[PDB]
């Protein structure tokens, strides 16, 4: 029976590795699914502009295939595609949208998804049809970010073009300088927003998701690998350390196989990454364990969402003062220097909502930050911290 | 298994038996942190020590077993209170290791914990004797201290006191020494190598090694002196702190020039001088007191201290 | 957005700079000198992109994208001779004029008025061969003369060419009151540009690199053509992050959207512990520490009284993130700033190249870090308190070429006078941003 | 714990072969610089990187730097040990000085090289990482040599401010010629004394009192000599090498020998028990401390009368028990005396035999050796001194071999002896000060 199980499960780990790509579709499914390697998300939204916000319904589908061939195409992921070995992977890629209203909530619903198949579809816990589709929460989760940088980008460079617009002035009107000034001013506001983002970002995926796949690539790793040290040894979170197996004797004549993992420990190992990731708490929602802090009272990820959210209005809004300063050069620009300005009435008006949305959006950072200090957990409270 | 190879590489960790190149390195590396972290440990925040320490492993020969198992850990309560815990801040650090696979059966815990003790000890003392070393270096060496012909009061006063006094502590700390390693410790790993020659009763074994150790323990040089041993330690480290002060304070004293200046400080640092060395003369007739008051350590140690 | 990046070479130091530069990039992805495959076709798995930088033929060598300027083919010919392929010999320019330093910056103006009208459409030719395109590059010496010219005039041409793309610049600045007769004026004249046409600047200083690599050479001090390649080193970590991707900043754009606020405020002055060349043991710890260290810099000019605005840091080097949360702690209460920020430092964690010719690393870390602080005018006050005492009496006030803009001598005069206005102008913004109370322009209104 | 030892004159470099072969067959190496273990897997119990370098291939090369004027008696050791010794490490003159000369010119040949001398120093050093300081091991009397060795010694004290220095000197017997270079010696002592740290003297009429009993057949054994220099040199060395509890590094040796530096001149002595018939006299360490105080065991010849001391260290290799030794200091306590102004200072330093030498071990043989503080120290000074106190006013053949930096300009001649004479009076009435009670 030893000699048998040894055999079969060395083997079943070979064939795994060897014929259809496994530790390759692990890889993969961070790098697409898990929203590492960045740069194909930014070429995906840069090719999908003109779709992720129609306003419309019954969407062309085909246009989307061609979106992830040239999205696989530009990022470094077409070092896969172009190979034959491993070429399978990338068919596994598609795209969805659900219906739940008209109004462009297809950028709100837009998923990135990846079927499976034998026997691959056995050992990997994916979009399964009647499971928790963790996969689908933190990638949405993770698409908010996305969101908020490509807009954050685009808007960023039309101000720059329009401040250095308006430099060629000085030998006119100095109210038009007013301009500079505020808009200089009115700048540094949006970046303040702006980098908040990044933050939490960053710790997400520096803290919360790429820690847990080490851990579990470290644990499915070591089988690999040969005695560099004859001592089979953990390391401990607290400095413990720890010999298991047995203090084998020394090769000595006194008269005259190491352990691999079978089927179940694979599952088991891919679903513990995935539920740490979501049993973390920045993720939780509905439990009793959804312990709510001090001067709030509410879930993280639900006030987290809601800052999120106002980020984007403030998007829109800044949008629309840059949109008001390009006719205001257009119309300075021509002839019409007795030209109407209702649009400095205009002007002072969104300055005036900007700046409303931005007090709101410190005080609610406040009241953020305080309820992580609160909570006393050292990464909290660090993150808390690191936002000051 | 080699027991004998395993147990001379456990010495040579806890008991310094032919390492002392090893202690050597660790205090010339961390003594400029170790002086000054004792004060509020509290919060720990000493990252820099646990990471130096991984590194330097890592260089380590990988066929010791042993030294690979070493962690850095630390607590609060002190040396003397730790051995309150055994029969009812300087250097509150720690070593311990957690013994492999139930072959440990020949190494108990509370071995363990002596041996913790003992290096604890021992580092006090090296640590100590490393900074003496140090302020020799540095009396000897930098030419601020050299005679130049400055007035025969600093002479008297100043600097042939500090010699002195200095020379004194350096005597008293190596003797200390002498007595410990020489008369305590090698008795123990002598007994231990013998009885590695005709083994016939495990038990015995293990009742011989406990019983070193044990009899490491029991010297109330470690227990009963220690406080004495405590008070020199405040009385030096001051001392030697003040002296490394000295290296870059004597340099306003000479031809500001003389200015209504330094005269009172002359005065202070003359004090200062001459209160340690009472103090330290006190302390030194107190422990030849308590030595007098009740092993040849006996005419061993009380030597360099007895005044002509 | 987010692509590729066409790289512009001002001058013969610039021009050395930029060979060393490509000497160093090529070494970190295992390119063959002659700029076919050095690794053997094996695996036919990659893990990094050169799409941004180059580009490839059906025989799979590697065209670089570069511009490399002068009017004197000797160091053009140097760096190319150095390498018998890893160049296009079609993307180099050269002039047919008189040659001159200093003042010449008129006539190395007139240069591109008699010669950009063709140079960009090689410029234009070459981003033909590309679909996203998101900006250009620059290296420079504010003090020569006709990479000073040059590269204003350029920086002129493309600003209202290619709307919405990236121009950033790379400048160092030089240590010796000498040639002040003329130097400073070149200095101030490209401040002007520097002030309107970049995107983000980064500065540096020689004389510090010239105590730096004394202190750290192990051979004795020599000349400082063997200290050029501690500039490409920290061109390495910038872009690192876009040469081998990773979570975030993933674009350039991004990077200085994380550095530089406001438009008005874009100087950067880097800092790192050059632990290589073309040892020293250090953890993580370690170095974020020694980047704190006022011994630590590339501009080291500044008083102990500094207000950072804003702070990038990065680590090349597999690391433990808790040492990163811990530094983050240690920086943040030992750093000064206006009460006016809610963001902090930044740090991204890299990836080493794996091409390299690798021992084991354990943990042994290199660090970078940009600041944008309010201390660099302090490497400008020595060009700043001399030019206007030879204003006053106007040496060397003959040598420009007349061009079409060297007629009238108060024609110089007033270039000189809305030169010095954009200095002070800059140095009154860095100096009020400093004051609590910035936002004052838009937080009191009724 | 890197050491750099430094050779020089005829007498330094025949004192580095025995030397360096005795310290390598302690450390099993051969003429060659390879290892004779059998096998290499295995771990050593000892350092040998304090004093040899190590490459890939197993070659370890000693970090000893020789100093040389005519390069055929420094030659002889590379064709003793082929391969060992790098020779980028000599330096080589070429028509210098005279033959037996005054240190005078070999002080201004180290004038004009010693730029380059300093550049091969510094490019030793930088093979390292932890180095804890120099050696200089020379006689006075040699002309060249002296000059040499009193100009990179002022050379490293003043560039190397952090690093100690230990030199040992070497002092003819009392004899007819030597009246020049017993004069010359005066001048060398100037250098050691500002600038040496520590320092242990050596005189030979003791060295061949130690000949004329421990060898048989004697016509001429300044070979024997060496043999004993090296000796008390490895022996010194041997905690440090070897490691044990207490002492691992040179400056704790020292610490406790020496208080202001004016008194740092050392007096060794040894057990009849040679390094190189021995099997006698090791009886035991009881027998061992208590000879050490004979003064027949000096390597200085000196008179016996109620010696003062002021510092004792002594150190006993091989097995030892603690009851002899206890015993032994309960009375030496008793007999040794020191001045009533300090305290007693015993140390015991007790070490290990190196266990790669097929040794023949006893269960309770033992060696020992042992240094020591003097006021007797300054009569090796008197035996000279006394001479030039009466012949220097005539000058007729001491001029001849023009002593001094300028030629010929005897009025600065004069100047020099007379302030080095004076610094050796100081050395003087300091050492009877601290004799002489005064302080009590
Ligand atoms: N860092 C560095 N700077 C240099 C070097 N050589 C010259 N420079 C600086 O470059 C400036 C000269 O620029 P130059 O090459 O004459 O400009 P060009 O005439 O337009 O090519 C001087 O101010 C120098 O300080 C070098 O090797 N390294
Ligand atoms: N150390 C040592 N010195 C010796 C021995 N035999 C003789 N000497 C002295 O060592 C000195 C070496 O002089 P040195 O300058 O090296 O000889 P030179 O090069 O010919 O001038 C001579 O004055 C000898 O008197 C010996 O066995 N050992």
């Amino acid at each position: 029976i030893n000699d048998q199980y040894s055999e079969i499960v060395n083997h079943t780990n070979q064939i795994l590795n060897q014929k259809f790509h496994y530790r390759d579709v692990v890889f993969a499914l961070k790098n697409i699914l898990l929203m590492g390697k960045s740069d194909f998300m930014d070429a995906l939204i840069e090719k999908a502009n003109d779709i992720l916000a129609t306003p419309s319904d019954s969407l062309p589908n085909y246009k989307l295939t061609r979106v992830l061939q040239e999205a696989v195409q530009l990022s470094s992921l077409r070092h896969l595609m172009n190979s034959p070995r491993n070429s399978s992977v990338i068919n596994g890629l598609d795209a969805r949208v659900l219906d739940l209203g008209h109004g462009s909530v297809g950028w709100d619903v837009f998923t990135l998804d990846y079927i499976l198949y034998p026997p691959l579809s056995l050992v990997l816990n994916v979009n399964r049809p009647f499971g928790r589709k963790e996969y689908l929460r933190i990638f949405n989760f993770l698409w908010r970010f996305k969101k908020n940088n490509y807009f954050y980008q685009k808007e960023m460079l039309k101000s720059n073009d329009i401040i250095r617009s308006f430099k060629k002035i000085r030998g006119y009107n100095p109210l038009i300088r007013d301009i500079i000034n505020k808009l200089s001013r009115i700048s540094i506001l949006r970046t303040q927003f702006q980098q908040f983002n990044s933050k939490m970002e960053s710790y997400y995926l520096n803290c919360i998701i790429e820690e847990n796949f080490k851990e579990m690539t470290r644990k499915l790793q070591r089988t690999e690998n040969k005695s560099q040290n004859q001592f089979d040894l953990i390391r401990l979170n607290n400095g413990t350390i720890e010999l298991n197996g047995i203090l084998t004797p020394k090769a000595e004549v006194l008269t005259k196989i190491e352990k691999t993992l079978n089927i179940d420990e694979l599952e088991s190992v891919h679903n513990t990454f995935l539920t740490n990731i979501l049993s973390h708490k920045l993720f939780a929602t509905n439990t009793s364990e959804i312990s709510v802090g001090d001067y709030s009272g509410q879930p993280y990820p639900t006030s987290l969402v809601l800052l999120l959210n106002s980020v984007y209005e403030f998007v829109k809004v800044y949008c629309n003062l840059n949109d008001i300063g390009y006719e205001i050069f257009i119309k300075m620009n021509l002839n019409d220097h007795e030209a109407s300005n209702g649009l400095l009435g205009k002007f002072n008006t969104n300055l005036k909502e900007i700046v409303s949305q931005y007090k709101n959006f410190k005080d609610r950072l406040y009241i953020f930050r305080a309820d992580l200090k609160n909570d006393g957990d050292e990464e909290l409270f660090l993150l808390s911290k690191s936002l000051r | 298994y080699d027991l004998i190879n395993v147990l001379k590489h456990l010495q040579q960790i806890f008991l310094g038996y032919q390492s002392g190149h090893n202690v050597l390195k660790f205090l010339t590396k961390n003594m400029g942190e170790l002086t000054k972290h004792y004060r509020n440990d509290n919060n720990a925040n000493y990252d820099k020590l646990l990471q130096n320490f991984e590194l330097e492993r890592q260089s380590e020969n990988p066929n010791n077993l042993m030294r690979q198992l070493l962690m850095i850990q630390f607590d609060t309560e002190t040396l003397p209170q730790v051995l309150s815990h055994y029969l009812q801040a300087i250097y509150h650090l720690k070593f311990d290791i957690n013994i492999p696979y139930p072959l440990n059966i020949i190494i108990s815990r509370t071995c363990m914990i002596k041996y913790q003790i003992i290096l604890r000890y021992q580092l006090v003392l090296q640590y100590h004797s490393r900074l003496l070393d140090e302020t020799w270096m540095d009396l000897n060496k930098t030419p601020s201290w050299k005679y130049r012909g400055y007035s025969h009061t600093v002479k008297r006063r100043i600097v042939r006191a500090t010699r002195v006094l200095h020379a004194k502590m350096n005597h008293f700390i190596k003797t200390i020494m002498e007595y410990f390693n020489q008369n305590v410790i090698d008795k123990e790993v002598y007994s231990l190598e013998k009885c590695y020659r005709n083994p016939t009763l495990a038990v015995a074994i293990q009742n011989e090694l406990e019983g070193g150790l044990t009899n490491i323990m029991t010297n109330r040089c470690l227990s009963d002196l220690i406080p004495l041993q405590l008070q020199i330690f405040d009385i030096v480290y001051k001392f030697c702190k003040f002296i490394k002060s000295m290296r870059a304070k004597l340099c306003q004293l000479d031809p500001g020039y003389q200015e209504d200046a330094a005269l009172e400080l002359i005065q202070k640092l003359i004090e200062y001088i001459s209160n340690a060395s009472s103090i330290f003369r006190k302390c030194l007739i107190n422990f030849t007191q308590e030595l007098s008051t009740e092993a040849a350590g006996i005419e061993r140690v009380l030597y360099s201290i007895v005044p002509p | 957005m987010g692509g590729e990046i066409i790289t512009l070479q001002a001058g013969q130091c610039g021009n050395h700079v930029g060979k060393f530069l490509w000497s160093q990039l090529a070494k970190e992805h295992a390119i063959g000198t002659d700029g076919l495959s050095q690794l053997p076709d094996s695996s036919t798995e990659r893990d990094d992109d050169t799409k941004p930088f180059f580009r490839e033929n059906s025989r799979n060598k590697f065209t670089p994208r570069a511009i490399m300027m002068d009017s004197e083919p000797s160091v053009i010919a140097d760096v190319e001779n150095t390498f018998r392929g890893f160049f296009d010999p079609r993307n180099t320019w050269v002039a047919s004029d008189g040659a001159s330093a200093g003042n010449s910056w008129a006539n190395g103006y007139d240069i591109g008025t008699r010669n950009q009208d063709d140079i960009l459409n090689k410029i234009d030719k070459e981003i033909d061969s590309t679909d996203n395109f998101e900006g250009f590059q620059l290296l420079h010496s504010v003090a020569g003369g006709t990479g000073s010219g040059l590269g204003s005039n350029l920086l002129e041409a493309l600003c209202d060419r290619y709307p919405k793309k990236i121009l950033t610049t790379y400048s160092v600045f030089p240590a010796r009151s000498s040639e002040v007769v003329v130097q400073s004026y070149n200095t101030i004249l490209a401040l002007r540009r520097l002030i309107e046409d970049s995107d983000a600047t980064v500065v540096f200083d020689n004389a510090s690199l010239l105590n730096i690599s004394g202190k750290v050479f192990r051979n004795p001090n020599i000349d400082l053509q063997h200290t050029n390649q501690l500039i490409s080193t920290i061109i390495s970590s910038v872009t690192n992050s876009i040469r081998f991707p990773s979570y975030m900043y993933s674009s350039m754009s991004s990077i200085y959207s994380t550095l530089i606020p406001s438009p008005e405020l874009h100087f950067l002055s880097p800092s790192f512990t050059p632990f290589t060349s073309d040892h020293k043991g250090h953890s993580s710890y370690d170095v974020m520490l020694d980047l704190l260290d006022p011994s630590n810099s590339l501009v080291s000019t500044a008083m102990n009284n500094p207000t950072y605005f804003n702070v990038y840091n990065t680590i090349i080097g597999n690391v433990e993130p808790r040492q990163i949360s811990r530094a983050m702690t240690k920086l943040q209460q030992r750093i000064k700033f206006p009460s006016w920020s809610s963001s902090a430092m930044h740090v991204n964690i890299g990836r080493r190249s794996p091409y390299l010719p690798l021992q084991p690393n354990e943990n042994e870390v290199s660090g970078m870090m940009l600041s944008n602080m309010s201390t660099v005018v302090n490497v400008f006050e020595n060009a700043c308190n001399t030019f206007d005492k030879v204003f006053a009496k106007g040496a060397f006030l003959n040598n420009y070429n007349v061009g079409d803009l060297f007629q009238s001598m108060q024609n110089v005069q007033d270039e000189f006078a809305e030169s010095r206005e954009v200095v002070q102008s800059l140095m009154e913004d860095y100096v009020a941003a400093e004051q609590d109370s910035y936002l004052d322009d838009v937080l009191v209104d009724d």
